[PDB]
């Protein structure tokens, strides 16, 4: 994907 | 923390009376994102108006462009009405072909 | 020559008005190509440039599924932010995320970006090395330690160094016509009298891409930054930009003033003056 795939919680 | 929007009202091309053009209101450098912008012809709100998708610059300040199709004339007055949290009363900026 | 791709995320919490709004916008240089809004009836990544339309429905689906997950992440990132700052549910707050890649004429990556902001203030940013974090406050330091522990930097460096450069290189060639061709500004000077002894000289640049441009006023060749009114570069709505610079001149000194325009479209920096004969 062009966007960042990874999901990170604060 | 709140930063007041900066307003510019202008046409897409140099104004020629009786010839179709686009009226632009550019708002920038404002936070938070909630803002109310209207384009006025003879002091009344223009029915159909479009705006770009909301984005921000590197200093995190939001910017938006509101545009409509219009045909300038000597008789009619065009203005941009902006309301924001930073503003106590909405600020009206009238269109000048010169700027 | 040098090019960049960046993505801008805005997650705004609105109490009592439902789910926080998530807006994602994608930019290649000064051109926007993609967009997403959760408030849409059928949120989907949408195209905002003609060249991006060539992509497959699979690509669009991938963008769309990524945005849905990201909205859910930042909705909970918004509530984590409430805890860090001890803020009430009643207030409205914003999380802004900016990430992107800088490439040179070759297209090899020059710089990697990832800055996170909370309520219009710096929160946490990926450092230039792409391995470490910079935290604005103690609340971000809590988030910093989690990202160090979860090795978040390793994934961003991988995305910035690879997937981002490979998609940015692809967008630049698919829109080689629009993205890599430079429109020069069309320039002219206008005279507006303020009075009988004073007048305003306005230098105009219109329909130029990219947005970067330099407008300067010189009187006898001496610079006048102090006395020049310079407006923000603004879009014309046709993916080109406009800018102008103005100086207030005493009557009879107009010929001393000169305007200089610098742009990537121009072969040589132009020098202009007021031409009232025409």
């Amino acid at each position: 994907t062009s966007t960042l795939q990874e999901q990170i919680g604060w | 923390i709140q930063r007041t929007p900066k307003i510019q009202v202008y046409s897409r091309h140099p104004a020629e009376n009786g010839k179709s053009n686009f009226l632009n209101c550019y708002v920038s450098g404002f936070h938070p994102s909630d803002i109310e912008v209207d384009l006025l012809k003879n002091g009344e709100r223009i029915e159909k108006v479009e705006h770009s998708d909301l984005s921000f610059s590197k200093d995190w300040s939001f910017y938006l462009l509101y545009y409509t199709e219009f045909t300038p004339t000597e008789k009619d007055e065009y203005a941009c009405r902006v309301n924001h949290v930073t503003l106590s009363q909405p600020k009206i900026v009238k269109w000048d072909r010169d700027m | 020559g040098s090019h960049s791709m960046r993505y801008f995320y805005t997650a705004m919490s609105r109490p009592g008005r439902g789910e926080p709004r998530f807006i994602a916008v994608g930019y290649v240089d000064d051109t926007q190509f993609v967009r997403f809004d959760s408030d849409a009836a059928s949120p989907r990544m949408a195209p905002r440039a003609p060249w991006i339309e060539q992509e497959g429905p699979e690509y669009w689906d991938g963008e769309t599924r990524n945005m849905k997950a990201s909205a859910q992440t930042y909705r909970e990132n918004l509530r984590i932010a409430l805890r860090y700052y001890n803020q009430s549910e009643a207030g409205s707050h914003i999380i802004q995320v900016m990430y992107g890649c800088d490439v040179g004429p070759d297209g090899r990556l020059l710089r990697g970006h990832d800055q996170s902001a909370y309520d219009g203030k710096d929160y946490i940013a990926l450092n230039e090395d792409l391995s470490s974090w910079t935290a604005a406050d103690t609340a971000a330091q809590i988030t910093q330690r989690k990202w160090e522990a979860a090795r978040v930097a390793e994934q961003l460096r991988a995305y910035l160094e690879g997937l981002c450069v490979e998609w940015l290189r692809r967008y630049l060639e698919n829109g080689k016509e629009t993205l890599q061709r430079a429109d020069p500004p069309k320039t002219h000077v206008t005279h507006h009298p303020i009075s009988d002894h004073e007048a305003t000289l306005r230098c105009w640049a219109l329909g130029f891409y990219p947005a970067e441009i330099t407008l300067t006023w010189q009187r006898d060749g001496e610079d006048q930054t102090q006395d020049t009114e310079l407006v923000e570069t603004r879009p014309a709505g046709d993916r080109t930009f406009q800018k102008w610079a103005a100086v207030v001149v005493p009557s009879g000194e107009e010929q001393r003033y000169t305007c200089h325009v610098q742009h990537e479209g121009l072969p040589k920096p132009l020098t202009l003056r007021w031409e009232p004969h025409h």
